[PDB]
């Protein structure tokens, strides 16, 4: 592949605190329109939660989660953050990151639209 | 008509178009599971698995009908015993049975192509569009299909003007032109326009499909198509040719005069241009606005071409 994605900040955390996460994709991103997040836990298929616009960054959410992700992008670092505030038991689960190049479809929350992906990082909640 | 060297070269590329297309479609299926992609990578190995019985089972028709082991014995001991005949015909009637066994080689293979060139293209085109760029195994079937549809359809244009010379005109480099590129553009304005309507339903297209089949079905009877022997053969064959029928019209048993093919190409550009005006009209918030410009315009303008070679084609020779 041609750039590597990398995540960071899983953990342990009570229910109901907060918790960071940061995504860094290292190499060329200029052709990447979306980029996002996604929860898988055993016994469930991959469900999109939150993406992003990288050109203009209208931030794009999920009815389950809408009004409580904080999905912020940052150029400096060439990465995304991730916020919780007021966890809930079911968001045990992997988190992954994946882009995307421009395509057709806009509709960044469908599991198989994502080109490439990364390794994903365990999270739990108490 | 006597099996020269020139056609030689035509019959030797069909491997290295064939044997590239199978190899093609077995590496790229393994890859899709390799990737997890196992809705693709099945889907796209079904096509071969029946392509290549769909041939068979008119090969095991044709050589008995011509005369465990023999049910392994398809298009691969048939392309042997030409090309065994063909290195001696390079060496130096046996070109009465060279011609004649070549030519039903190559409607077959025909029939082997638009039931996996076409149909097989929109699952590939299908999971480039909705990914983006796509990768260089996926570009490697688009590239040779595109060429297997390419080769297959010009050679079965050499057929007829050697099966029959009622189509003297035919001959000359721009009747080849004109023709494959009648076929590579109204196919990929049709294949583009299936594909942007099946992101939105995959059941109503899919339905869509069946509608089309049976009319083509149907459209075999009242033209009372026969070309095999066995009751069986027959229920077959109209049902693989009327599947070809919902991606392109071929002219069924030759003996039309023109006016099938305007009935099904009038509704074809007021069905296809009737479906971007449902778009345009109706905007849809899934499709990117930004890229579907180009695609809205390069649907309407290759169908504009096509129509345009048929009026060079039929206008000048036909
Ligand atoms: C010889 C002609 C055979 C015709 C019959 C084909 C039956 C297809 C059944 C699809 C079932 C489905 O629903 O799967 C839709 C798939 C995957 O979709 P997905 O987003 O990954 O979700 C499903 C993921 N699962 C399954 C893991 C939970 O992709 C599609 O949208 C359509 C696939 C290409 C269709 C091209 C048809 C061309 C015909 C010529």
């Amino acid at each position: 592949s041609q750039v590597q994605l990398v995540e960071s900040g899983g953990g342990s955390v009570q229910a109901g605190g907060s918790l960071r996460l940061s995504c860094a994709a290292s190499g060329n991103i200029a052709d990447i329109y979306y980029l996002g997040w996604f929860r898988q836990a055993p016994g469930k298929e991959r469900e999109g939660v939150a993406a992003l616009i990288t050109y203009n960054g209208r931030t794009y959410y999920a009815d389950s989660v809408k009004g409580r992700f904080t999905v912020s992008l940052d150029n400096a670092k060439n990465t995304v953050y991730l916020q919780m505030n007021s966890l809930k038991p079911e968001d045990t689960a992997l988190y992954y990151c994946a882009a995307a190049y421009n395509g057709l479809i806009a509709a960044p929350l469908k599991v198989t639209r994502y080109w490439y992906w990364g390794q994903g990082t365990q999270v739990t909640v108490s | 008509m006597k099996y020269t060297i020139c056609n030689f070269m035509m019959s030797v590329l069909g491997i290295i178009i064939y044997v590239t297309d199978l190899v093609a479609d077995i590496v790229l299926t393994v890859r899709y599971f390799y990737d997890g992609q196992y809705v693709f990578g099945v889907l796209t190995l079904s096509f071969v698995l029946c392509g290549t019985l769909i041939v068979h089972c008119f090969s095991y028709s044709w050589l008995k009908d011509d005369l465990l082991h023999c049910l392994q014995g398809g298009v691969f001991t048939r392309y042997w015993f030409v090309l065994r005949t063909g290195y001696h015909v390079v060496f130096k009637d046996p070109h009465k049975e060279a011609i004649d066994m070549a030519t039903d080689l190559s409607m077959l293979r025909l029939f082997e192509t638009y039931l996996e060139g076409c149909p097989q293209l929109i699952l590939q085109l299908y999971a480039f569009l909705e990914r983006g760029q796509a990768n260089f195994s996926q570009y490697m079937v688009i590239m040779v299909s595109c060429c297997a549809i390419s080769w297959s359809t010009v050679d079965y244009q050499i057929a007829l003007r050697k099966s029959l010379p009622d189509k003297n005109l035919l001959r000359g480099f721009w009747p080849k032109l004109t023709y494959l590129f009648y076929k590579l553009f109204t196919l990929l304005s049709w294949m583009l326009s299936v594909v942007l309507l099946l992101f939105v339903d995959v059941r109503t297209v899919l339905l869509l499909l069946l509608f089309l089949w049976t009319v083509g079905f149907i459209w075999a009877f009242i033209n009372h198509t026969q070309f095999c022997n066995s009751l069986s053969m027959e229920f077959l064959y109209r049902l693989v040719v009327g599947f070809i029928l919902v991606f392109t019209f071929f002219n069924i048993k030759g003996q039309n005069t023109k006016c099938p093919m305007s009935c099904y190409y009038t509704v074809r550009v007021l069905g296809t241009l009737g479906i971007l005006t449902v778009f345009w009209i109706y905007p849809l918030s899934i499709f990117n606005s930004d890229y579907f410009i180009p695609i809205s315009a390069t649907i309407v303008l290759s169908l504009l071409f096509g129509i345009i070679f048929l009026g060079v084609y039929y206008g000048t020779y036909h």
